[PDB]
This record gives structure tokens, C-alpha cells and sequence, in this order.
């Protein structure tokens, strides 16, 4: 209750094995998530590796666009919510700029040296609703979300050489940045991950 | 799995919290936390009205965050060791930063 | 207009407001008739009579009683801001020098509240529930006729910027966030003198009222999308928000009650049926499921407004 940001928490696992099939569920799960913060709204997604930052994103693309840009135009119009700055700084370092003419943006260190400084104060400037990213974006400086969405929890480790579920104090980095002090009032915080460490994702929610 | 073990077996629900089951996935709803309710003269701290040497460096802060504010006294008065309990989002950094002020 | 209830009252009526204590509460709950010289609060007895223990004591007219803490209620008076709460408290500022707060207006968290000489503050409700104010109170040049914050979305509780009036025939924009607290974001010139400003939704519209009989709707962005306009008694625009059959719209008053409002987003002016008026904002109980406490010329009135899709009635 010290937390700044009331934080309501969705803490949504997936309980199957099917593999192909769950790299359609957690797709779907997502789907949703950004169906519900497709309005008035800043959607942070954090997860486990670099290029996965631009490729959750652009897949956001092909949802609200095989939406028949229904649910896209997350503004009031055209003109509206920063467009000419969103056309005007267009060419960019990495392949942002595919996303970055629409709504679509990511985060991590690899893109340039000065892209996810530019990202994070892009962001600060009120005109990215939505931005996917890697566990070093958010330890990184406080670039806060009116929602975060923590995306499978699922870690490689190179140190236990397989599948590890994502460390504790990221998941407390992460968490404080979805909701702001500021910026935004209720955080809504999601977690999709495994439903069997499900529990263990609420003793964590809570002080267990 | 060291800081996934979770050795705790079971956990406890916050306060508005259920349980939503979908096709195949469940969903925990958790509600929000209130911060705590305000006491009589329970009152936060200015950087004035906190040591006056180690205002310096306190430049673009006004008044102390109310978990700062609620330390700083004995996280500086004296050599007294500190143990914080609390979660993010209060600047904990600052709670460390009057403990600092201290050997400052 | 439909009459749910209607009755008179003495002496000189200035403002009214309602009010609720929890958001759960179907109903509006604190009726403030706010005289030139107290307030008759009222939480309606369904037969509306009278009440002093309401915790509001008000000994001068009202500019706020409003629900923003869920439990709270903050009613910022000319004497002082009275922060309330469940237990209704008295944590109060009081009005710098023995000057006056003249003109304010609630968010979910914030306070604008404007005394003269143009020093305003900055209020935020701590982490805690009881509120803390920005150290700094701003001075401003002209007269502040008035500012309305925005009603913040859901997840956040703050803006993204603001209006700000100002007596020299403009109008200013201030964000409040500390995006930029004490920066002018966008302005706009102004054929007279501003009187009221309060914006709508269905994207976001604002709404300008001149002295004289004379509105205005814009696009709400960084800077003013478009001016439409229409002349409507030389009287002055009296300006709320007040919801609608689904959805909220304007009240709006110069010589006539004109609802200015989205049906199906669509921006009709359409009179309502009654003749010239005081004040006037929503009200909701279950002898008035949904209608307007409308304070009129010697009267206040619990009215009804029937079908609102269509052009003659």
C-alpha cells in the first residue's frame, strides 16, 4: 500500500503443454490485452530477448490491420494526437520506422545507441501508445507505462542452459513501471505466463 | 529454481481478487492496494524542514515522499543500521539517500 | 421539461452543486443550494429537506463540493478548502491573506482553484488519500475568468493539458502534469471575452462561451483543432457537463436552456422547453432516476427531460 500506483494485477497463465498451439494462445492473449488498451492508454510489454521487441510489435500491425483498421487510429482523427510528429520523425536508426508511421514502437539497447533514448523520451512526450520491449528497457531509466504487460515470463537461461522462469527483481523493475506516480493513476498490470507457477505469480504479487 | 522456488506452498489473495476461467488459460483478478489512512498529526516532510546542511544537492525535490519522510529521522540522526520494508514506487533510494546524508 | 419536483426558495441563489460519497452510489447524494451567504445542504430525504450535519457547514455560497476521493468530499468555499472524508474531516487551507477563492474546478485528483489577482494553486491527493499542495501558486497576468480541468481517463488521474481563461479576449491552455506544471501549451484568440470553458467528448470537444451570448466548439488537443460557431442573447454563457441517455453532454444557458450534445455524435443545439433560467447541473435519485437540478429564478427544480431523439416536441 506504499506502492505509488494502486496496481491491479491480471495475472493470466496459460495452463496447456500443446507448443505450436501455444504460440498461438499467448499471440491471442495479447491480442486481447491490446484490444483493451487500444483507447486512452500507454502499453508497455515486456520480454525475454532483443528482436522479439519489433517482432511483438508489427504483429500488433497485422492485428489491427487484418482488423480492417477497426480498433486502429487510437486517436479522435486524423489530425489529432500528434500525427504530423508522428509522420515528421520518420526515418529512424533500425526497422522502427515500418512500425513507427503507425502506433507501433519498441524498446532495447541493440536498435542504435541513442534509439531507446529516443524511444523512452518519445514515449515521455505523449505520443506512443504502445511500445514492446526488453528486460534491460525497463531496469533502465524510468520510463513508466499506464499499463505494463509482462508476455510469458519465460527466460533462456545460458547459465542453467535451458527454460527458466524469469528472475524475481525484474519482475518487481518491471511491475513498478506499470503505473505511474504521474503519469498514470490505477495501474494495470499484466502477467501472462505459466499456470503452473500461477500461484507462486500471486505469493509474488503479494508479500509472501 | 532459487527465486522461483517459491517455497511458500500456498499463497493468499489480495483484497478483491478472483479467479476468471477462460478456454484452456485462467485469469487472477487482483485488485488495487489504498495506501494507508492518514493519522493525526501524520505529516510528510520538507527538505526544509529536514537537516539543514544536507539540503544541499536536494535541488528539484520540494517536500519528502511520505516513506522518506517517515524514515529520514532515525535513517539519519544516528548510526542506527536500517532495514526498509515496502514495495516500488516509493524511492527507497531516498530512504538510503538520508541514511547517506547521515554518514554525509 | 419534466417535472419530477419542483419548489421555490427565498433570498439570492448563486450556485448549487451535487454531490455523492462513494462511487458506488447510484445517486447523487449532497445537494449544496449554495445563497450568496450560506449553503442549504441537503442529502434528499426524498421529500428534499433540510440538513446541517452533513459535515459541510457551509456559512458562505459554494465554488466546490465534489467527490474525488472516493470517500472524500473536498468543498473549497471564499473562506477556505475543506478537505473531507468518510470520517467528514476538516483538513482546511485557508485563502492566503484574508483574499478570497473566486473561481475552481474539480478533476479526479486535482483542484484548479483561482483567487484574485490571478495566484492560483496546484492541489494532488498524496499516495495516502489526504491531499498535497504544489509548492508553487502561480501568478497570472488578466483576470482568469475561468479553467476547467479534464476529466482524466481511467487509468491515469491526470490530464494531458488544460484550459485557462484570461480577461484580455483569449484563452490560454495549461497542462498541470509534470509534463509541464506552469507552462502556457497552446492558446487561442477569442472574438470577446471568455465566460466559460468546459470540454465534451463524442473525439474530445471543447466548448468556449462568450459574455454575450455566444459559443463555440473545438477540437481538445495540444493546440485548438477547429472553431465552430453560433451565436445563441448577450447574456452570459453559463457552461456544465451533465450526462445523457447513455453518454454526457452540454448544458448551456445565454437566454435560452440549450442541451448541445452527440446524438450518436452528432452536434445538435436543441432548446429545451422553458423559459429563462438561473443554474443548473445533473442529478440522479430514484423519484429522479436521471435529470437536472435546475435552480431557477426564485426556484429550485428536480426536472425531467423526455425524448431526445428527435427535433420538434
Amino acid at each position: 500500500s506504499f506502492r505509488p500506483v494502486p496496481l491491479e494485477q491480471t495475472y493470466v497463465g496459460i495452463t496447456e503443454k500443446k507448443a505450436i498451439k501455444r504460440f498461438q494462445i499467448m499471440n491471442e492473449i495479447v491480442y486481447e490485452k491490446i484490444m483493451e488498451h487500444a483507447g486512452k492508454n500507454q502499453v508497455l510489454v515486456f520480454v525475454h530477448s532483443r528482436k522479439e521487441t519489433g517482432k511483438t510489435a508489427r504483429a500488433i500491425r497485422d492485428m489491427c490491420l487484418e482488423k480492417d483498421t477497426l480498433g486502429l487510429f487510437l486517436r479522435e482523427g486524423s489530425a489529432s494526437t500528434e500525427v504530423l510528429r508522428t509522420e515528421a520523425e520518420q526515418c529512424k536508426n533500425l526497422e522502427l520506422k515500418d512500425l513507427l508511421p503507425y502506433g507501433f514502437a519498441i524498446h532495447h539497447a541493440g536498435m542504435t545507441r541513442v534509439d531507446r533514448t529516443l524511444v523512452e523520451d518519445l514515449f515521455a512526450d505523449k505520443h506512443i501508445q504502445v511500445l514492446v520491449s526488453t528486460a534491460t528497457l525497463a531496469w533502465g531509466v524510468n520510463l513508466p507505462a499506464h499499463t505494463v504487460i509482462i508476455k510469458g515470463t519465460q527466460v533462456y537461461s545460458p547459465e542453467k542452459g535451458r527454460w527458466t522462469e524469469l528472475g524475481a527483481l525484474d519482475i518487481l523493475q518491471m511491475l513498478g513501471r506499470a503505473g505511474r506516480p504521474q503519469y498514470d493513476t490505477k495501474g494495470e498490470g499484466i502477467l501472462i505466463t505459466s499456470h503452473g507457477e500461477l500461484q507462486y505469480y500471486l505469493s509474488l504479487l503479494n508479500q509472501q | 529454481q532459487g527465486s522461483h522456488f517459491m517455497a511458500n506452498k500456498r499463497c493468499q489473495l489480495p483484497d478483491g481478487s478472483f479467479r476468471r476461467q477462460r478456454k484452456g488459460y485462467e485469469e487472477v483478478h487482483v485488485p488495487a492496494l489504498k495506501p494507508k489512512p492518514f493519522g493525526s498529526e501524520e505529516q510528510l516532510l520538507p527538505v526544509e524542514k529536514l537537516p539543514k546542511y544536507a539540503q544541499a544537492g536536494f535541488e528539484g525535490f520540494k517536500t519528502l515522499n511520505r516513506i522518506q519522510s517517515k524514515l529520514y529521522r532515525a535513517a539519519l540522526e544516528t548510526d542506527e543500521n536500517l532495514l526498509l520494508c515496502a514495495p516500488t514506487g516509493a524511492g527507497k533510494t531516498n530512504v538510503a539517500l538520508m541514511c547517506m546524508l547521515r554518514e554525509i | 421539461v419534466s417535472e419530477m419536483a419542483v419548489s421555490e426558495l427565498p433570498g439570492n441563489p448563486n450556485a448549487v452543486w451535487t454531490v455523492r460519497r462513494h462511487i458506488e452510489d447510484e445517486f447523487d447524494a449532497y445537494i449544496i443550494v449554495s445563497f450568496v451567504n450560506a449553503t442549504l445542504v441537503l442529502s434528499i430525504g426524498e421529500t428534499v429537506e433540510e440538513v446541517t450535519d452533513s459535515g459541510f457547514l457551509g456559512t458562505t455560497p459554494t465554488l466546490s463540493c465534489s467527490l474525488l476521493g472516493d470517500d472524500a468530499l473536498v468543498q473549497v468555499y471564499p473562506d477556505g478548502i475543506r478537505h473531507i472524508r468518510a470520517d467528514k474531516r476538516v483538513n482546511e487551507w485557508k485563502t492566503p491573506g484574508k483574499k478570497t477563492i473566486v473561481k475552481c474546478a474539480v478533476n479526479q485528483r486535482q483542484v484548479v482553484i483561482a483567487l484574485t489577482g490571478g495566484e492560483l494553486v496546484y492541489f494532488e491527493m498524496d499516495p495516502s488519500g489526504q491531499l498535497n499542495e504544489y509548492t508553487e501558486r502561480k501568478e497570472m497576468s488578466a483576470d482568469v475568468v475561468c479553467m476547467s480541468l479534464a476529466n482524466v481517463p481511467p487509468g491515469e488521474q491526470r490530464s494531458r493539458f488544460l484550459a485557462v481563461g484570461l480577461v484580455d479576449n483569449t484563452v490560454r491552455i495549461i497542462s498541470l502534469d509534470p509534463s509541464d506544471c506552469l507552462q502556457p501549451l497552446s492558446m487561442q484568440a477569442l472574438p470577446a471575452q471568455p465566460e466559460s470553458l468546459c470540454i465534451v467528448e463524442m473525439f474530445l470537444y471543447l466548448n468556449i462561451g462568450l459574455q454575450n451570448g455566444v459559443l463555440l466548439r473545438t477540437v481538445l488537443d495540444p493546440v485548438t483543432g477547429d472553431l465552430s460557431d453560433t451565436r445563441t442573447g448577450s447574456r452570459p454563457v453559463k457552461l456544465f457537463r451533465v450526462r445523457m441517455q447513455g453518454q454526457e453532454a452540454v448544458l448551456a444557458m445565454s437566454s435560452r436552456s440549450w442541451l448541445s450534445y452527440s446524438y450518436q455524435s452528432r452536434f445538435h443545439l436543441t432548446p429545451l422547453s422553458y423559459e429563462t433560467l438561473e443554474f443548473a447541473s445533473g442529478f440522479a435519485s430514484e423519484q429522479c432516476p436521471e435529470g437536472i437540478v435546475a435552480i431557477s429564478t426564485n426556484t429550485l427544480r428536480i426536472l425531467a427531460l423526455e425524448k431526445l431523439g428527435a427535433v420538434f416536441n
